[PDB]
């Protein structure tokens, strides 16, 4: 299945060249279809976010909090954008200060 | 082909010529440009 | 760090978490003009 | 029996055909250069260089025939099916003025270009025919020369109420 | 592509900024708006002020039907079950519209009667109303009187109630009440057939594939389409991976 | 009681024609379900004050409104020419009490705006209104007077920026044409583009003049469902509220985008059509919820009753209580509108492409030097 | 004389029944593309010369495969594909830059985005137009659009040696790339997943960085200030 291989190497190359911003490489596992490469990527991935496989009936990914469950729709092109989080910070600090 | 290579060479040098940006202002909003330590000035004395 | 991972739905009353582009049927949703026009590493 | 229309005028006529028919654009009816005005300008310019009194007379009577035929002809074989609404509106607005004082060179040239097929049915003397046709040729040349002043520059879009009115 | 961007001297950031705006050439006003003549740009609006004139738009008009896209000329074909449900709804609307209009007019005229009757007796005998009886919404009253009586006795009864209200009101209230009771009895007598039609047709009105899936599954079950799928997947793999795809698989099913 | 509910007890008695889709009877259905759910206490009920010719000539022309005041189904034969000039007579039929119905709806909208201005309320509900196809000089699409535009003008007297969100299956052509050249009103409309009624609504219609990038059009294909609509609706509205921060929202809660509609071609349910209202309520901005389309009265009544309850805060029961219109509701008698199958056509690539384009347009308002 | 010509013209016109205008056949058949209609209208003569649109195309009449031009997929990742009526190309109706909501009408020819006539100013050629071959080698003003087609070893290797070598080289490049990336993990995590709380720091404790000041410019451009003093860093109030 050369498509999954090419997709994997493309995602890792994008993470190298800084296009897909590590939350964005942890997802784009819409190519799940198998639990063994995830269990094998365990020992190489570490944030406290190692994947989690419970019977791949559910593929919820760890974090320092309790960890998000995978979305039904595909890992829809989540790239990072700085002005958004900056405006969210402005709003939150204004609210807390008030 | 030989015309486009010469046509783009002149246009490219003209863009690099104007790419050198060194300006000082206070209270224009102009672009999301290269030299904006300006905004540090009007927001500073109050904060 | 938990609310940053699959954040394509803005939660309820907040400005967007992450930005969205297209993925031209690629099975690796990166591949784009972003991919084809970014540095990997007579003319 | 044939005429020599410049290519610029041919292009302009086809562009106006398209604009009025398919794109739903009309011409502002009250013109700044009048049909009578252009007729008088060309008449003055040609007489100022004419040679003998017989030629003066035939040119004068030719111009008179031209203006009377325009005034008698415009509303019968010179407009498209998308302009009859505008025509009746203009007749209601100015029922005392006349077409020679209302319309413009954009329609005078339709008259000129269509003259051959009309002289096809008419069968007067070849001398009169050739005089009139040479006069039309010189007029077309003068218009395409002074394009900048006589011809309109941009067309006008018909409003929704106008389009619902015409509907054809 | 990187070589072309190097020739043009365009950074990838600036290319991504310029792409969406400089690829497709559309007019600035959009593909559906167009400018107006100067004549009809100042039609009267006797209620506007300077603040409204500054904000509202009077220059660019939209295309309702005059472009190549006139309007919606393709009506969505519905399933017979949805059509039956629509017919049922329409029947109910007819009955209920008539009953409720009659009832509303009965109530309004009863209010007028209560006012003029609480009024003492001298003014009771010498009272009068105006054309429309002062109802803020006279259309319902006019329509219901027309319908209940006729296209001919309507004017007679109207003038009668206009001139002599205190005597005429009880009779018209009685007549409207009687006809309303008749309509209500007919509605109660017709209800169970409606319930039956609704029951029989409800679920199939959501089950739209019950009608539209046979003609779409015959294609997937056919053989020519399957062979074509195989061939096109082979071509696609050969175009994508030229070095590989001599060891690839067109289809990989999992049977667990 | 911060929800001001407008309802005139006459609105349900106006009749369009023999078999017409638009029926003002739905407002009466909604009100009966409300009064029997007991929301009448948690709401604030105001019988509206009728509009005037001077109030409607703010957005419409004097000749057009005078025609609407003078027309009658009998004198229509003599008024024939002006009819075909003003678009009244084919799909916007001339019926009894046309001016009265228009006055009721426009008065509801103007009163909602005045309530939001005076501060007596923060949410103002008017279902009789929402006619968003009316234009400056002609009726269109079962609409005669643009109460949305009149309401926006009344809001702008006190508020500096106003957002208008259309989730009717058709384009908000009238309101867009009204506010096409201004930056104080931004019009975001989600609609079905292609071979459909208004014809207008390309992704490229983005305004001209000062109102460049202040019309937002989201075209969609046949058969959108709850998840797809959410994925296109939440990002775009969040980005709008970020870049163009409004002080007041006007939400056209049109329910022809539901499933099983005589004229719509969408697949939303009661939940998918109400997550929109919830997302917009979640910003704590003053808002006017106006009605709109909707041509299947049972679905319309139940969905609008649920949305009224959700704005008031109360979570209504699941069984319909005893009302005078019970038989209208099907063999289940529940407060819900399920979706059908109607295979979708909106691919993720299509939705993502249109969303990215809209986001770039909204961002250009603050990037992109002046 | 021409007086009599005028008399005969007047007699003809007031004797006959009015009709609508049509310019002579010479002017009409002059240009290329233009042509009359059923009711004297102007219609361009570029329509489908063959005669609902077949949504999914898989095989071509020439055996050439049907793959989209931009994404190289096969009309099955998306339920519809489009065939350009001018070149041998196929496009997904979703891959075009403004994605087409509905497929075009099967009457009018459709033109893919890979042609130069989309950005040329329209012109008209006469229908007697000898294609001139311009000899000027460089510097020819040509109005951008009227330049027609720019008219002017068998090895028998038979080995898989180079194919095997290329496969091993690809695997080696992949191995090195994966090694570098999976070592830069545990730092990608820290600098990309906690990146949402450091902005909170430089917002709360208001330290001026470039992006903070750009956000303040964004808020000023939203509020539309003119000439008054900027209030403060935390008190511009689109709160
Ligand atoms: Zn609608
Ligand atoms: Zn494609
Ligand atoms: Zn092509």
């Amino acid at each position: 299945r050369p498509y999954v291989y090419s997709a994997f190497m493309d995602v890792v190359k994008a993470l190298h060249n800084e296009i897909v911003d590590f939350p964005g490489f942890i997802e784009r596992i819409s190519v799940i279809l198998r639990d063994y490469p995830d269990l094998l990527e365990y020992l190489n991935i570490f944030l406290p976010s190692s994947y989690k496989y419970l019977l791949a009936n559910f593929t919820l990914q760890f974090t320092t909090p309790s960890g998000p469950v995978s979305t039904p729709s595909t890992y829809v092109a989540t790239y990072n954008d700085l002005p958004c989080t900056y405006h969210r910070a402005i709003g939150f600090v204004s609210r807390v200060r008030r | 082909i030989k015309d486009f290579l010469y046509a783009i060479g002149i246009e490219a040098k003209k863009f690099n010529n104007e790419r050198k940006k060194r300006e000082l202002e206070v209270i224009p909003p102009d672009v999301k440009s290269a030299l904006l330590p300006a905004r540090t000035h009007p927001n500073l004395p109050i904060a | 760090p938990s609310s940053i991972f699959f954040g394509s739905k803005p939660p309820l009353g907040s400005f967007p978490l992450r930005g969205i582009q297209s993925s031209q049927f690629t099975l690796s949703n990166i591949s784009d003009l972003l991919s084809q026009s970014r540095p990997d590493n007579n003319e | 029996h044939k005429i020599s229309v410049p290519d610029v005028l041919k292009l302009w006529l086809v562009d106006d055909w398209e604009n009025i028919t398919k794109n739903q654009q009309l011409i502002a009816i009250p013109r700044n250069p009048t049909v009578r005005a252009a007729i008088a300008a060309f008449r003055e310019s040609k007489i100022s260089h004419l040679n003998n009194e017989i030629d003066v007379d035939v040119f004068e009577q030719a111009m008179a025939g031209l203006v009377i035929y325009f005034n008698k002809c415009l509303g019968n074989m010179l407009l498209y099916r998308f302009e009859r609404q505008q025509y009746l509106e203009i007749r209601q607005q100015y029922p005392d003025t006349e077409m020679c004082d209302l319309y413009g060179v954009e329609h005078l040239i339709r008259l000129f270009v269509s003259l051959p097929e009309l002289i096809d049915r008419t069968n007067m003397d070849s001398q009169s025919i050739e005089c009139l046709l040479n006069y039309i040729e010189e007029f077309l040349k003068y218009l395409v020369l002074h394009k900048d002043e006589y011809f309109i520059k941009e067309y006008q879009n018909a409003p929704p109420n106008y389009r619902s009115l015409v509907g054809v | 592509w990187r070589s072309f961007l190097s020739l043009t001297s365009l950074s990838p950031e600036e290319f991504l900024s310029v792409y969406n705006s400089a690829c497709s050439d559309f007019p600035e006003c959009g593909p559906s708006y167009r400018l107006l003549p100067v004549e009809e740009r100042n039609i009267s609006c006797s209620g506007r002020d300077d603040f409204a004139w500054g904000i509202l738009n009077d220059d660019w008009v939209s295309h309702p039907t005059w472009a190549s896209e006139e309007s919606g000329f393709i009506v969505q074909r519905k399933t017979p079950y949805e059509e039956a449900m629509t017919k049922l709804e329409e029947e109910r609307y007819e009955f209920d519209r008539h009953i409720e209009a009659t009832s509303w007019t009965i109530k309004s005229l009863k209010k007028i009667q209560n006012r003029i009757n609480e009024l003492p007796e001298e003014e009771r005998e010498t009272y009068t109303l105006e054309e429309g009886l002062g109802l803020p919404s006279k259309s319902i009253y006019k329509k219901t009187i027309k319908l209940v009586y006729t296209s001919e006795h309507a004017e007679e009864m109207f003038k009668a109630l206009e001139r002599m209200p205190c005597l005429t009101l009880p009779l018209v209230i009685s007549r409207l009440e009687e006809k309303n009771e008749e309509w209500k009895s007919v509605k109660r007598s017709l209800q169970p057939g409606w319930r039956s039609i609704e029951f029989k047709n409800y679920d199939k009105s959501l089950d739209s594939q019950c009608v539209y899936f046979k003609a779409r599954d015959k294609k997937n079950v056919s053989s020519k389409f399957l062979l074509a799928e195989a061939d096109i997947l082979r071509s696609q793999a050969k175009l994508h991976f030229p070095l590989r795809s001599r060891s690839a698989f067109e289809f990989s099913f999992v049977y667990d | 009681k911060k929800v001001s509910y407008f309802y005139d007890e006459d609105v349900g008695n106006y009749h369009y024609g023999p078999q017409h889709p638009m029926k003002p009877h739905r407002v009466r259905m909604v009100h009966n379900l409300v009064v029997n759910y007991n929301l009448y206490e948690k709401l604030n009920v105001i019988t509206p004050v009728r509009a005037t010719r001077n109030d409607m000539t703010r957005c419409h022309t004097d000749e057009y409104i005078e025609f609407l005041w003078r027309v009658t189904p009998d004198t229509m034969e003599k008024f024939q020419p002006h009819q075909l000039k003003f678009n009244v007579g084919d799909d916007c039929p001339v019926f009894d009490g046309l001016y009265e119905f228009c006055s009721i709806s426009a008065g509801g909208s103007i009163g909602a705006a005045q309530e939001l201005n005076s501060g007596n309320a923060e949410i103002a509900i008017n279902w009789a209104g929402g006619l968003h196809h009316a234009k400056k000089r002609e009726a269109s699409g079962f609409c005669y007077v643009n109460d949305i535009a009149l309401a926006a003008l009344e809001l702008l007297k006190y508020h500096q920026r106003v957002l208008y969100i259309d989730i009717d299956v058709h384009h908000g052509d009238g309101v867009e044409e009204f506010f096409y050249t201004t930056d104080r009103v931004m019009t975001c409309s989600f609609h079905k583009f292609g071979e459909y009624f208004p014809g207008t609504g390309h992704i490229k219609d983005t305004g001209i003049g000062t109102g460049k990038n202040y019309a937002v059009n989201v075209p969609l294909r046949d058969g959108i469902d709850d998840e797809s609509y959410e994925s296109v609706f939440k990002p775009v509205i969040s980005h709008i509220m970020q870049w163009f921060r409004p002080e007041a929202v006007i939400l056209q809660c049109g329910t022809d985008s539901l499933a099983g509609d005589r004229l719509g071609c969408f697949n939303l349910s009661m939940k998918g059509h109400s997550m929109c209202v919830d997302f917009v309520k979640s910003f704590n901005l003053p808002m006017i919820c106006v009605g709109g389309g909707g041509y299947t009265v049972r679905n319309v009544a139940r969905v609008w009753t649920y949305e009224t309850g959700l704005l008031a805060g109360e979570e209504l029961d699941e069984n319909l209580p005893y009302n005078d219109y019970l038989q209208y509701y099907g063999p289940d008698y529940k407060l819900n509108v399920l979706s059908n199958n109607m295979e979708n056509h909106n691919t993720r690539q299509y939705l993502d492409s249109i969303t990215s384009e809209i986001i770039e347009n909204l961002r250009n308002l603050s990037f992109a030097p002046s | 004389t021409m007086v009599d010509v005028w008399m005969q013209l007047c007699t003809y016109i007031d004797s006959h029944n009015p009709i609508q205008f049509h310019l002579p056949h010479s002017i009409s058949s002059f240009f290329r593309g233009v042509g009359s209609g059923v009711m004297g209208e102007y219609i361009e003569t570029d329509v489908l010369k063959h005669l609902e649109r077949d949504p999914l195309l898989l095989k071509s009449k020439s055996g050439t495969p049907i793959l989209c031009f931009r994404c190289h997929k096969s009309a099955l990742v998306s339920q519809s594909i489009l065939a350009c009526d001018y070149c041998n190309s196929y496009w997904h109706p979703d891959c075009l830059n403004p994605p087409l909501a509905t497929l075009p009408s099967n009457l009018r020819k459709w033109k893919c985005p890979n042609h130069s006539d989309h950005v040329t100013p329209r012109y008209r050629l006469p229908e007697k137009a000898k294609v001139i071959r311009v000899g000027l080698p460089r510097g020819f003003k040509n109005k951008g659009n009227i330049v027609i087609d720019e008219n002017e070893k068998p090895f028998k290797l038979n080995f898989l040696e180079q194919i095997r070598d290329n496969v091993i080289n690809l695997r080696k490049m992949v191995e090195q790339d994966e090694q570098l990336c999976i070592e830069t993990f545990s730092k990608f995590d820290f600098y990309a997943t906690r990146d949402c709380e450091l902005p909170l720091r430089i917002l709360c404790d208001v330290a001026n960085d470039n992006l903070e000041n750009d956000d303040y410019v964004l808020a000023l451009r939203d509020l539309l200030r003119i000439s008054k003093w900027d209030p403060n860093q935390p008190v511009p109030a689109p709160f």
